[PDB]
């Protein structure tokens, strides 16, 4: 109502944003509706808004993850489109003013809210089930960090609504990015989204690293966890340890941009590289936080599907440790081009190449993991092996890349977009499709549809070598990044097939939808009975496929590395306790979303010089906080009778089925 | 900890904060001693604080108040050594 | 239960000394940045460096008896030595906001020189940090005065004796990087 | 592409980069080739289907299989270190260029959207065009007039940033005379895709002084800051332009701008 905000913070006048934001307010008028009609609001607030289980935070990454791809995933095709339109001599139809918004959009979603929100979703859904607890460490920490990622998610969506979006690239470089060079509020957006997101990636680190150490089983050493629980605990301390960069940087920015300060201005003896390392300090450390977990789940996988031991435990626990030491030297060959000495350049690039080592033995366990076993050709197998092989010319490219001679040219080019993409597809992506058909019965009781999957699996596959692998030719023919408008004829054909690829991947994309659909419209004919569906090692599958909110009934004791296979190959899987025990459990707090609207509001006026309600917002958080830190009643006692009830109805599940 | 190890560590933060003070209002020394001694005094100092007032012990969460506190000291060494060395080169290249 | 706890934030105390250590080396680039503007020389008190220095030291050493006192199971002698340290940590702020208003006033803001501007970033952080311990101290006392000491309020003032201490390590790095090797 | 910009160069630099390219393809390569081949194999010869391939449920560790896989990309990292650092110790841009030839100075100031460049020694100025004899080192003092930008010729060789009140050297030679494109590799903002240039190798020394010489023809000249600054507005796709008189230190008033 004050500030920059007015009539004329709405853009009337272009149709593409209008009709996003119609398509947008519709969907959310509709679900409203149906909520409403179906009367589940006291369920929703109850089970899953307030819930402080590791379970349904997980899950509710997990949806956030997958709603923000299909925006993620339109940018891309708007982008693909523009260009290949403006390589045939034609002025296309997105002037740059909304090409660059459109590309820094995708990239900031692509990176922080498709990437994280999947791999932490996947976490909070095994990562305590594994280490055989009952909850995280800190769950009402871990509701708050759910509820800051939503945050930041309705920052960037609310962008396109109201003003502009940041138009400097994802990362934001400074002299752009200055209040000199920018005026408009997009990069406000980019700031205070990128701000809160990062708090709770911090919270949820310190949450994961605390839970891991702290709660496992008694019985199961550091060196008996399964390999998913060894990726994700490097994962956590790669994210404490980096998070407070982006932090620092993203404030000093914030800082130059409100109070005129001279950070990384290009006058008054401002030092705008220094953002630059910064930013690349935490930048390549992040990526591995991406990278780390997947590994994991293609490790669980290799030991689900090979129906045999995993290879080398030893050899690839030390590979992810040797990988998160290394993961903090190796930055600055973002950057050979800035021009710092030979020495500097040399030393970075043999320390970038150095880290490549770790990363070829895991796979290389992975594949002697296939060796002499018997491998099942389902959905998550297949993503695993695509993984292998996508992955292997992605490091082949990167190393490649990772050489400051080659990096003189290749740097900036569509070569690099060509890597990024390529690791990121053949990892990333692929262990989150993979992890979701795979722990899809732990989360719901019943299984994903094979066919579909595979089709799915295929589409992604052959779409992505039809969308990168010309992407590699043109950064060879000298074709840079973020080029919008009067593209070199010369460029047309290859981005052409990479136009087919983008509609493949499409494909893929609307193919993992029906699944979806299908495998909810036939849920009561492929319900996972035993809990087991695939004989999996870890502790996760010895409980009903709905897993109680309690985890165990009596926490499980491990004596060898694989707890649940050495559980079915004693005889000793499925025995009744003699007497069940008044379990403690926490209660489900509601103080998580208050604090996360008046974070919205505090960012929205920051955003908009609104001073008063920033203060509003402020004080509002502040309040909320310490009103929360008197209560006691935070913990409840689960009874005997319950329990039994639960544990008696799944082991007449066992009996029935088995 | 007892009242001991607190007045001990008191003293002999007083005792580390007032000579590097004294030391440079005055110019005591050659500008490199000035310097070498009040930083090897300000770690000194950081290690009083962390012993006496932290109970900084190794024994401790299973020893994690030890490998926590090593990687980040690891962590802080090479991103604060790395970024100065960093800008000293690309401000020795830039000069006209 | 407290164990988890005081771990955890432990580790968020990690977090801050790299959320530190980046603006240090932020300070260490930027220390020469000041283009016709003044300098370390031209500006730092050192007096004010040491009586700020003494009163948070002051602060630290109240507090540890209040965590002696909390250890001796007397409430009285806790929220005693609780008001001595938030006393100590309000004359440091008040100390700390009077020299940024000096320096703003004099025309030597943040928005004059690099240099400028990074000491206001790192000394301002830490101000920031001194006063959310003060707020943190405010609630525990009038949580305390309600509630006596509970294994909550035990586990809340291990966290804060973590916190305070941690903030003390942090000035005695800022005085010796900042003020009094700038001084030099 | 074997008909590539960067795989069929024109310039030296250009072509020891290739050569370094195809040499550390062909090293990594040896390694990678295996993995996929080893995945595909494993995937098909030991499936679930078979009943003759040998079934170990209980094979989980191995020294002799362990040093194999620890070993090879240790030794293909060891010789791609060192490869590594002779090149980079080679092939830094600011590093003057062994030939008989004296290099010619290039200044690049890079304005909005639009490329700057001054001859001092001929003393001229040029918008969106460079031209500079065959065979001859060419000594490029890049800056920025304002936001980071990238100094770039694909065919000829390495590419630079330029950021605003910093020089940054780069050398390059063209081995064969005739026309290469010039990009910017650094997003400047709404008019980055018109930052676009031509360089002229010229097959002799002589065609490089008539192109002088029709520069100095141009009736515009570039003698102060103002005129600097009026040509120094915010433009898009800005045609290839001419200046006769030139200011003797004109590179130095622009870094001085910014105090630095
Ligand atoms: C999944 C995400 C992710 C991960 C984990 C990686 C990890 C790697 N990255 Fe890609 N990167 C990823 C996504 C990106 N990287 C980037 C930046 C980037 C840059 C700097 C950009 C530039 O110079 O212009 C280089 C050189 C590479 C190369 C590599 C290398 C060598 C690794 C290594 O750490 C791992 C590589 C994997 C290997 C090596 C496995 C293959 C090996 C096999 C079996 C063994 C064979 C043995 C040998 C080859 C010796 N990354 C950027 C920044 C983009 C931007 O600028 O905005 C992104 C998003
Ligand atoms: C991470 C740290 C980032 C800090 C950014 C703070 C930005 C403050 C903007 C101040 C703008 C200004 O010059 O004052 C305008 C007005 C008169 O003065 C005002 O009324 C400014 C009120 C600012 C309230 C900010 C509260 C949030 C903390
Ligand atoms: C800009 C942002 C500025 C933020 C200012 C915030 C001021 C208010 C501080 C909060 C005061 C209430 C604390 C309540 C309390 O006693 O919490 C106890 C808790 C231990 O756990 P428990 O007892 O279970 O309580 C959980 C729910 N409270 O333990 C805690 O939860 C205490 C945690 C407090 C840590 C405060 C950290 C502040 C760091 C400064 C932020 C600014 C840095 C900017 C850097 C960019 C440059
Ligand atoms: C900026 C830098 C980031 C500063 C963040 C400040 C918060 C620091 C929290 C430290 C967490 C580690 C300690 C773990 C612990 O024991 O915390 C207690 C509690 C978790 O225990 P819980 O399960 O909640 O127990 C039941 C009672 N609540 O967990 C809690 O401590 C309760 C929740 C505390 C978080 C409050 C969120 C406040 C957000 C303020 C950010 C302001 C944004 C402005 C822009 C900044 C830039
Ligand atoms: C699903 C298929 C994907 C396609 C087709 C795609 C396509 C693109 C395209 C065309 C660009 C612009 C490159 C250019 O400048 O010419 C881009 C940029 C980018 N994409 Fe994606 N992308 C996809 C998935 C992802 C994912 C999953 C992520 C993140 C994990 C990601 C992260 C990025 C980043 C960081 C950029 C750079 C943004 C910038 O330059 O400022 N992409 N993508
Ligand atoms: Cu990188």
């Amino acid at each position: 109502m004050f500030g920059k905000l007015s009539l004329d913070a709405v853009p009337f006048h272009e149709p593409i944003v209008m009709v996003t934001i119609a398509g947008i307010i519709l969907g959310g008028l509709a679900l409203v509706g149906l909520i409403t009609y179906f009367g589940k609001w006291t369920y929703l607030w109850k089970e899953w808004l307030t819930s402080v289980d590791h379970k349904r935070l997980g899950i509710m990454y997990i949806i956030v993850a997958i709603v923000m791809l299909l925006r993620g995933f339109a940018d891309a095709i708007m982008m693909r489109s523009q260009q290949a339109l403006a390589s045939a001599g034609e002025a296309g139809f997105l002037p740059p003013h909304h090409y660059d918004q459109i590309f820094t959009a995708h990239g900031v979603i692509m990176i922080f809210f498709v990437a994280m929100p999947f791999v932490i979703g996947l976490m909070n859904l095994v990562v305590p089930l594994q280490i055989g607890a009952r909850d995280v460490a800190f769950p009402f920490l871990n509701n708050l960090s759910f509820w800051f990622t939503v945050v930041g998610v309705i920052l960037v969506n609310v962008s396109l609504g109201v003003g502009e979006f940041a138009q400097t690239g994802w990362l934001a470089y400074p002299p752009l990015s200055g209040i000199e060079y920018s005026p408009g509020v997009g990069v406000d957006y980019w700031i205070w989204s990128l701000q809160l997101s990062g708090i709770g990636t911090t919270l949820t680190g310190i949450n994961f690293f605390v839970t891991i150490l702290k709660m496992r089983a008694p019985g199961m050493t550091m060196f008996k966890m399964p390999v998913f629980t060894w990726a994700s605990l490097c994962a956590n301390v790669l994210i404490i340890a980096s998070f407070p960069i982006l932090t620092v940087t993203v404030a000093l920015l914030t800082l130059d941009r409100y109070l005129g300060t001279h950070f990384f201005t290009n006058d008054m003896g401002g030092n705008m590289m220094m953002y630059i390392n910064l930013i690349w300090a935490w930048g390549h450390p992040e990526v591995y936080i991406l990278i780390l977990p997947v590994f994991g789940v293609f490790s669980e996988i290799a030991a689900t599907f090979s129906r045999k031991r995993l290879f080398g435990y030893t050899s690839l626990v030390w590979a992810t440790v040797c990988i998160t030491v290394l993961s903090f030297i190796v930055w600055l060959h973002h950057f050979f081009t800035m021009g710092a000495g030979a020495n500097v350049n040399a030393f970075f690039g043999i320390t970038t190449m150095i880290i490549a080592i770790p990363t070829g033995v895991k796979i290389f366990n992975w594949l002697f993991t296939m060796y002499q076993g018997r491998i099942v050709f389902h959905s998550a197998m297949l993503w695993t092996i695509g993984f292998i092989v996508t992955f292997s010319v992605g490091g082949m490219t990167g190393v490649l890349l990772a050489v400051p001679g080659a990096d003189f040219v290749l740097h900036n080019s569509l070569f690099l977009i060509a890597h990024f993409h390529n690791v990121i597809i053949g990892g990333v992506v692929f262990g989150c499709f993979a992890g979701m058909t795979y722990w899809w019965p732990k989360a719901f009781g019943f299984k994903l549809n094979e066919t579909w999957g595979k089709r799915a699996f295929w589409f992604w596959i052959i779409g992505f070598f039809v969308a990168f692998m010309p992407l590699y030719a043109l950064g060879f023919m000298g074709m840079t990044r973020r080029l919008s408008q009067q593209i070199d004829p010369q460029f047309h054909t290859m981005l052409m097939i990479a136009a087919s690829g983008a509609v493949l991947i499409a494909l893929g994309i609307l193919c993992l939808v029906i699944q979806m659909y299908v495998s909810i419209r036939d849920r009561d004919q492929n319900r996972d009975l035993t809990g087991d569906p695939w004989g999996g090692r870890t502790l996760e599958w010895a409980t009903s496929s709905p897993p109680p909110f309690y985890n165990f009934a009596v926490v499980p004791h491990v004596h060898e590395r694989d707890a649940f296979w050495e559980m079915k190959e004693k005889g000793e899987a499925y025995k009744k306790p003699d007497h069940y025990e008044e379990i403690h459990m926490p209660k489900n707090s509601g103080a998580g979303i208050v604090i996360a609207a008046f974070s919205t509001i505090f960012g929205f006026a920051m955003i908009w010089h609104i001073w008063w309600l920033a203060i509003v917002g402020f004080a509002g958080m502040i309040i909320t906080w310490i009103v929360k830190s008197f209560d006691e009643d935070v913990d409840y006692y689960v009874p005997v009778a319950e329990i039994e009830k639960l544990e008696n109805q799944h082991f007449d599940e066992i009996t029935k089925a088995g | 900890g007892s009242v001991k190890t607190y007045m001990t560590g008191f003293i002999l933060s007083i005792i580390l904060t007032v000579i590097p003070f004294w030391m440079v209002m005055t110019g005591a020394a050659s500008p490199a001693v000035i310097l070498g001694t009040i930083l090897a005094m300000a770690v000194v100092q950081v290690l009083v604080h962390l012993v006496c007032f932290l109970h900084m012990n190794t024994k401790s969460d299973e020893g994690w108040n030890m490998t926590a506190f090593v990687f980040t000291v690891l962590i802080i060494a090479i991103l604060v050594v790395g970024s100065i060395w960093i800008m000293w080169n690309l401000n020795y290249n830039m000069m006209m | 239960a407290g164990g988890t706890k005081i771990f955890g934030f432990w580790i968020y105390l990690m977090s801050d000394c790299i959320l530190f250590s980046i603006l240090f080396a932020t300070y260490a680039v930027l220390v020469n940045g000041t283009a016709g503007g003044p300098t370390g020389k031209d500006i730092f008190e050192l007096p004010f460096v040491l009586v700020e220095t003494f009163l948070l030291l002051f602060s630290s050493i109240t507090y540890g008896m209040a965590a002696i006192a909390m250890y001796k199971n007397n409430k009285s002698q806790v929220i005693s030595w609780l008001a001595l340290t938030w006393l100590f940590g309000a004359g440091f702020i008040g100390m700390e906001i009077y020299e940024f208003h000096h320096l703003i006033v004099n025309g030597m803001g943040p928005d004059r020189s690099g240099f400028l501007s990074a000491f206001f970033a790192l000394v301002g952080t830490h101000g920031l940090h001194v006063t959310s311990g003060l707020i943190w101290m405010a609630v525990l006392m009038v949580q305390i005065a309600r509630r006596g000491l509970t294994s909550t309020n035990r586990t809340r003032i291990m966290c804060l004796s973590l916190f305070w201490h941690f903030l003390d390590v942090v000035w005695i790095c800022v005085f010796t990087v900042v003020y009094l090797m700038g001084a030099m | 592409g074997c008909n590539s910009a960067l795989l069929d160069p024109k310039g030296q630099i250009g072509l020891e980069q290739r050569s370094l390219i195809l040499t550390a393809f062909g090293l990594m390569l040896i390694v990678v080739i295996p993995a996929i081949l080893m995945a595909v194999g494993f995937a098909w010869k030991y499936r679930a289907s078979n009943k003759d391939a040998k079934y170990s449920p209980n094979w989980s560790h191995s020294n002799k299989v362990e040093a194999v896989v620890w070993t090879v990309p240790i030794l293909i990292i060891i010789f791609l270190a060192v490869l590594t650092w002779k090149t980079t110790h080679a092939l830094e841009p600011s590093k003057p260029l062994a030939h008989d030839e004296k290099p010619i100075t290039i200044e690049v100031v890079s304005m909005d959207w639009k490329w700057f460049f001054i001859y001092p020694e001929q003393g001229i100025a040029t918008v969106n065009e460079i031209a500079f004899p065959a065979n001859t080192p060419v000594y490029f003092k890049v800056t920025s007039n304002s936001v980071m930008n990238s100094f770039f010729i694909p065919r000829l060789g390495s590419q630079i940033y330029a950021m605003a009140g910093m020089q940054t050297r780069l050398h390059l030679i063209a081995n064969e005379p005739g026309t290469y494109d010039g990009i910017s590799a650094s997003y400047s903002g709404p008019g980055f895709s018109g930052m676009k240039f031509k360089a002229i190798a010229t097959p002799d020394r002589a065609a490089f002084d008539q192109w002088v010489a029709k520069a100095k023809q141009s009736p515009n000249t570039m003698s102060d800051m103002a005129a600097f600054e009026k040509l120094a507005a915010p433009s898009e796709y800005n045609q290839v332009e001419y200046f006769s008189n030139v200011k003797p230190d004109l590179f130095a008033d622009v870094i001085n701008k910014f105090m630095a």
